[PDB]
RNA sequence: AGCUAAAUAUUGGCGAGAGACCGAUAGCGAACAAGUAGAGUGAUCGAAAGAUGAAAAGAACUUUGAAAAGAGAGUUAAAUAGUACGUGAAAUUGCUGAAAGGGAAGCAUUGGAAAUCAG
RNA sequence: UUUCAAUGGCCCGUCUUGAAACACGGACCAAGGAGUCUAGCAUCUAUGCGAGUGUUUGGGUGAUGAAAACCCAUCCGCGAA
RNA sequence: UUGAGAAGCUCAGACGAGUAGGCAGGCGUGGAGGUUUGUGACGAAGCCUUGGGCGUGAGCCUGGGUCGAACAGCCUCUAGU
RNA sequence: AAAACUUUCAGCAACGGAUCUCUUGGCUCUCGCAUCGAUGAAGAACGCAGCGAAAUGCGAUACGUAAUGUGAAUUG
């Protein structure tokens, strides 16, 4: 349970502030866990996605497919994985979007602020 | 002891044929006026204690059992001593599997089922 | 509901949210270094006092006052 | 003690009684009738047998007084035999100066168990078909793909 | 969009409709009861007809105000008006009717109009009455007693 | 658009462009051999 | 009426052992005893300890080993210093009643322990308080 | 409550009698849809309501202390009672005793494995996995107040001295821990009904004198408390029916159910 | 002649946390373009209006039509979800089927016939 | 269930009067729509205590929702003349 | 003889219009605490139905259809019932 | 006396938008804090985007500039 009084339990507050959230808290709130072997190097149980990132589905439909991120699309909470596409009728393909939570990230774009990411948040790189 | 109906037919409303916002469930006229209520000749029937069923054969189906409404197998098993005087009656939001399970289970203790065959099939 | 709160229910600038409300969370002792170190920030000053031998008031007190034993 | 009890579970609330229209049903596990009152309350009664299924196997339970304040070890159990009347000898020697009223509903629960029993194996023998379940979603879809398939096929001009 | 009728499967019937059309509900209706039951060509001449005054279309339902004509004794009555817009509508109907069982490879010596049905659209104080429009043109033991049949071998034997 | 009216309003707006628009090519360019209608039993796997 | 208004299980089992006496026994103290239990309040005038002391000692005297018997409350008197010993089955003993007669005199019973000691209500003295209000 | 000016907001009077419309106030101006439409009525849409609800109404109730302090008193006891925990839901069909008393090292627990693991040994989490088992969504407009879920109670944890056990114990669904000194009516009869499951420490336990007291001695915890008397000193009428004092002098039974 | 903290008030201001409250004719007039559209010379007055789907995958293509649209087709778990989009009541309307009908009709009672249920 | 036969069956509410009839309301359906909250007084019943009785102005206290629960110093209200 | 939900069981007799008024017991709805090892995408709620059943009645249960995400029994609480 | 017409019942299709579920809203309570303007406020008008009408933002540096934070978007 929650003992704070500035932490609202309020589902009204809850969701507002989840459909409000601007493009830098969406940046958090769009995350993967990373995979077992990732886990196991990285000392670092999930982290944002972020462009280039090397994914595997996990849920829906397309459960297995993998590929990298096209495009985070962080106004619908969504990621555009290549090759996840939708034929339509008249033949153009249009992607799919998987939510940040079904994906399993098997291979990170690594910078220099991922690195400082990763070793702040207890991690070793 | 048969199952003995004092009356079949149901007590509608006064003039709950004519008017549709008038509904046919029995309502006590309250005008001081109403024929009916006066019972003059020709008027519909108005519900009456006298018209209650023997005590013995009242809650009962024709089949002489009284009806009780199971949810699941423990509902069921509840009935083992009492299967004849009472017939299980399987609710209607209880889902397929589970109907199954419950008929199964009724066929067992040798207890009637009032609507075994339904989603069962 | 007002004009005014209207105002930034449909405008896109953030609120001024501010955290601080935090009940339960008694004052933290500065002044005394001495009553800093040996005050524990769960009890009552009442308690504090008692448990450091200082005598929070030296009038009677308008009320019961607790029997743990 | 047994009677405050009584006015407690039997006049206030009791988790196991289901009101029905002319009798309440008492979904207690020791309920040897059924139907709850002050003579088959197992709460409301300290001094209490029943009679119940394990796994094929009927046995006989009781309870006292003495036992009242350990639930883990309130209720004993022993074993009835296969034949009835030797059943019939077990429970009229284990609840011997017991009431005969709480016999008779012992010794009318043995009956219903065993007839239970004899119709449970009498249906594992014989064969009946399968009930399967009806799935909506199912229903509903084939449906609406038979009447696509159908106005597709254009039977009549196959046929001629 | 289904229809309101059992036919218009692919057997032997097509489908035409139109929605939200801007005429008169009541004319409609009377042109589609008139129609109803017809040959797809016989329709078409009648439909002529009526644009060229030599037939007209009874007004059985909605005969208020419906003066006395010759034409109407056709039919049996004698309140017959001429819808023209109802007509156009119907003759457009017919035409895409007739159309659709061209595409999917019907008999049209054969076909006759076996439903056709006029509904009322949204009304759109001068709140117009337009009409829903659907036409669908298609190509035209007990056992015995004991007593019971011993009789009966026994008359079966006397035979 | 959150307000019903509004969406609607512009759909028909938006309905009203399209068809006129594909009738302005149709009428345009009026093929037979490479568009054909695709069916279910066209797209069987 | 026929039942106590009053909701409490422990009258009610009050009720049901005087039910009982009344019917099976030919006590016309154990019809009255159940006729005062479905009494109301109001009409259970609390009896004070020197009313009782009063009673018993009273003219003759004579009360000897006599139970008093009340269906009520039996108060307390902080005027009277000296409390004799007495022997009083009551409803309900107030604390300061209960102890002045327990420490100097008698017994104090409840009204289940009277039939257990005087089933038929022999050598009872059915005392009842003033209804004036 | 409502809003006091909620239904008033409106500008609008009656249009007076002998214009064949019913004399409740018209919103005035044109315009717009409202003009002319009914204002100020419960039976009128956009209206008040009838009699507004006050904030001012009857929120809290009074009760006597004495009363307080005696159905804490009689839902404690009931609290060792087994039956009555039957009867309230409990599992506890193989706890090893009632009332349920465990040593004074459970006070000083730090992790909820720990206080499972105890909950375990005296079998008493049976309770607990009815209680994650009865976790349902909220039938009606609860979910949509902040009252998403709703599930059974489990155990009532009973301690004297907080050196971790409430902490350790607080996550596990169902369990509520309480100090001796301040037993709440709400948790021992949850629903106003009698007989939860109490797991008392030992301290905790040995200290229910001084917080109640007895009958004739006062409570060291509550001044001037007394325990209450009752009715009644033995509450099997049964027996006391069927006593030799009573069955020896009441006249020959006449006959149950008789003959036509 | 003069000043003065704290305990007190607070339908506004900047925030926060809640509710045995309301649930789209309710709750603020306003859940959505809401003091908006609109009305009045003006002071003022002042609404109606939430829901496709998991995803727009929002129906390519062929045909008819001047077009709007229709019909095959397609997408979808589902178009009994096609934006006139969740569910879809009644009033009311058209159609088909069955039956009744010589200046009212509804209803009650008893049965017959036809249809349909337990069986 | 529909329909037929025989038999019976005056339109509901409101108001007026001894009573009717007038007269007023009623095209149809859906949704909404009227003895409520509070202060005082009184009766009766229940509950707690009882020559007493009333914790909640306030204080203490409450780590797990702390607006709860729990505790009560001095007064005061009513009663006991 | 098992027939002690003592609030239960059983036997017997008489009685049955009813305005004002008085008294009693029930049906239903939103929400709250408790409970049912409760129901539910293998279909909740709702809706529809010349399907069935129960109750003197208020009402309740159920089959079939449609439908697509929640809901109910019991004990108490509460009311914009 | 068949049809039409009228009515009744059932089915289908319309018309309508009730019901049910929902809900970034309202309402109520409690808590913390004290900050408009001649250094031009509140309000009004007009403008500004590659493609914009409202609402939002902004003011010819015009859906923003600097600075700091985050760390790779925006999205029709």
């Amino acid at each position: 349970m929650k003992f704070s009084r500035d932490v609202t339990s309020s589902r009204r507050k809850q969701r507002k502030a989840h459909f409000g959230a601007p493009s830098s808290v969406r940046r958090v709130l769009m995350s993967a866990p990373l995979s077992k072997e990732l886990r196991e190097q990285y000392k670092i149980r999930s982290l944002p996605v972020r462009r280039d990132d090397q994914i595997t589905v996990i849920r829906g439909s397309n459960k297995g497919r993998e590929g990298k991120i096209t495009s985070v699309y962080r106004k619908k909470f969504l990621l555009l994985i290549e090759r996840v596409t939708r034929e339509k009728a008249n033949g153009a393909s249009a992607p799919v979007g998987i939510d940040a939570s079904k994906v399993v990230i098997t291979k990170l774009h690594l910078d220099k602020d991922r690195k400082d990411l990763i070793v702040r948040k207890g991690g070793k790189v | 002891v048969n199952i003995i109906k004092k009356r079949t037919k149901p007590f509608k409303r006064h003039q709950s044929d004519r008017f549709k916002r008038v509904g046919e469930s029995w309502r006590k006229p309250r005008g001081i006026d109403s024929c009916v209520r006066r019972r003059f000749r020709g008027t519909i029937s108005m519900p009456k204690i006298g018209y209650g069923n023997n005590k013995k054969t009242r809650y009962c189906m024709p089949n002489g059992l009284k009806a009780f409404l199971v949810r699941n197998v423990s509902d069921v098993e509840l009935l083992l001593m009492h299967n004849k005087t009472y017939a299980a009656e399987i609710a209607g939001n209880v889902s397929a599997r589970k109907r199954v399970e419950i008929v199964e289970k009724a066929r067992a203790l040798g207890v009637k089922v009032t609507n075994a065959g339904a989603k069962v099939r | 509901a007002n004009p005014r709160q209207r105002n930034k229910q449909r405008s896109g600038k953030p609120r001024l949210t501010r955290r601080n409300a935090n009940k339960k969370a008694k004052a933290k002792i500065y002044g005394n270094f001495v009553i800093q170190q040996n005050w524990d920030k769960h009890a009552t000053l009442r308690q504090n006092y008692a448990r450091l031998g200082l005598l929070a008031t030296p009038n009677y007190v308008t009320g019961g006052v607790e029997k743990l034993y | 003690q047994d009677e405050v009890i009584w006015q407690v579970v039997g006049h206030e609330f009791c988790s196991y009684r289901i009101k029905g229209e002319a009798q309440n049903f008492c979904r207690n596990e020791y309920n040897v009738t059924g139907l709850c009152n002050r003579q088959s309350c197992p709460l409301a009664n300290s001094r209490y047998a029943t009679v119940r299924e394990d796994n094929g196997k009927l046995y006989l339970y009781m309870k006292t007084i003495e036992r009242a304040h350990f639930p883990s070890k309130l209720w004993q159990r022993i074993k009835l035999s296969k034949n009835y009347a030797k059943a019939l000898e077990q429970i009229d020697q284990q609840l011997l100066y017991w009431p005969g009223r709480q016999i008779h509903r012992c010794k009318q629960r043995l009956t219903r168990l065993t007839q239970y029993l004899l119709k449970a194996r009498r249906l594992a023998l014989k064969h009946q078909p399968a009930l399967i379940p009806i799935k909506p979603k199912q229903a509903h879809r084939e449906a609406s793909r038979e009447r696509k398939a159908l106005i597709a096929a254009k039977l009549e001009k196959n046929i001629e | 969009v289904r229809y309101s009728a059992s036919p218009a499967l692919e057997t032997k019937c097509a489908k035409a409709r139109g929605a939200y059309l801007r005429t008169h509900f009541k004319n409609s209706r009377e042109v589609a009861f008139t129609i109803n039951g017809m040959s797809l060509k016989k329709a078409f001449i009648f439909l002529d007809n009526v644009k060229e005054h030599k037939q007209a279309v009874p007004f059985r339902r909605f005969n208020g105000g419906v003066g006395r004509t010759a034409q109407g004794k056709e039919f049996g009555v004698t309140q017959a008006r001429w819808p023209v817009k109802s007509v156009k509508f119907f003759y457009d109907l017919l035409k895409n009717a007739e159309a659709n069982a061209e595409a999917k490879g019907l008999d049209m010596d054969k076909l006759i109009i076996k439903h056709v049905q006029v509904n009322a659209a949204p009304k759109q104080a001068y709140l117009s009455s337009p009409s829903h429009i659907e036409i669908i043109v298609a190509e035209e033991v007990s056992r015995v007693s004991l007593k019971q049949g011993a009789k009966a071998r026994n008359l079966a034997a006397r035979k | 658009i959150k307000n019903k009216i509004v969406r609607q309003q512009q759909y028909m707006k938006a309905l009203h462009q399209k068809n006129k628009d594909k009738l302005e090519r149709r009428k345009e360019r009026a093929r037979l051999s490479e568009n054909i209608p695709a069916t279910i039993e066209s797209k069987r796997v | 009426r026929s039942k106590p208004a009053s909701e409490n299980v422990y009258l009610k089992l009050l009720v049901k052992l005087y039910r009982f006496l009344a019917r099976r026994t030919d006590s016309r103290f154990n019809k009255a005893i159940l006729k005062r239990l479905f009494q109301s309040k109001t009409n259970r005038p609390p009896i004070s300890i020197s009313k009782i002391a009063a009673l018993t000692s009273r003219k003759s005297a004579s009360s000897q080993n006599k139970t008093t018997v009340v269906v009520g409350t039996v108060t307390d008197d902080e005027r009277m210093l000296t409390v004799p010993k007495l022997s009083i089955a009551a409803l309900r003993f107030t604390k300061s009643a209960r102890a002045r007669i327990l420490k100097a005199g008698g017994e104090v019973l409840t009204l289940d322990q009277l039939a257990l000691r005087a089933p038929t209500g022999s050598n009872t003295v059915l005392v009842r308080g003033k209804k004036h209000a | 409550a409502v809003s006091e000016k909620a239904g008033h907001q409106t500008s609008a009077e009656s249009w007076g009698t002998g214009r064949a419309l019913a004399r409740i106030p018209r919103v005035g101006g044109g315009g717009t849809h409202r003009s002319g439409q009914a204002a100020f009525g419960n039976m009128c849409r956009s209206g008040r309501m009838f009699a507004p609800t006050k904030t001012w109404r009857k929120w809290h109730v009074k009760v006597n202390q004495n009363e307080k302090r005696y159905a804490i008193a009689s839902a404690v006891a009931a609290s060792g009672v087994p039956s009555l925990l039957l009867a309230r839901g409990h599992r506890i069909e193989e706890i090893p005793e009632v009332p349920l008393v465990v040593d004074d090292a459970v006070q000083s627990f730090q992790k909820t494995k720990e206080a499972v693991a105890l909950l375990k040994e005296i079998k008493a989490y049976r309770d607990v996995i009815k209680v994650a088992n009865s976790r349902k969504l909220r039938a009606g407009k609860g979910k949509l107040r902040n009252r998403r879920h709703v599930q059974r109670r489990g155990p009532l944890v009973v301690f004297n001295e907080d050196t971790g056990i409430v902490k350790a114990f607080r996550n596990i669904p169902g369990v509520e821990i309480v100090n001796v000194r301040r037993l709440n009516l709400l948790q021992l009869a949850p629903g106003g009904h009698l007989g939860r499951f109490v797991i008392w420490t030992k301290s905790a336990f040995g200290l229910l004198d001084s917080v109640f007291g007895s009958t004739t001695e006062v409570a060291q915890l509550k001044k001037n408390y007394f325990l209450p008397e009752n009715i009644i000193s033995n509450a099997d009428v049964t027996r006391l029916i069927n006593s030799d004092e009573i069955q020896s002098i009441v006249k020959a039974a006449g006959p149950s159910r008789v003959k036509r």
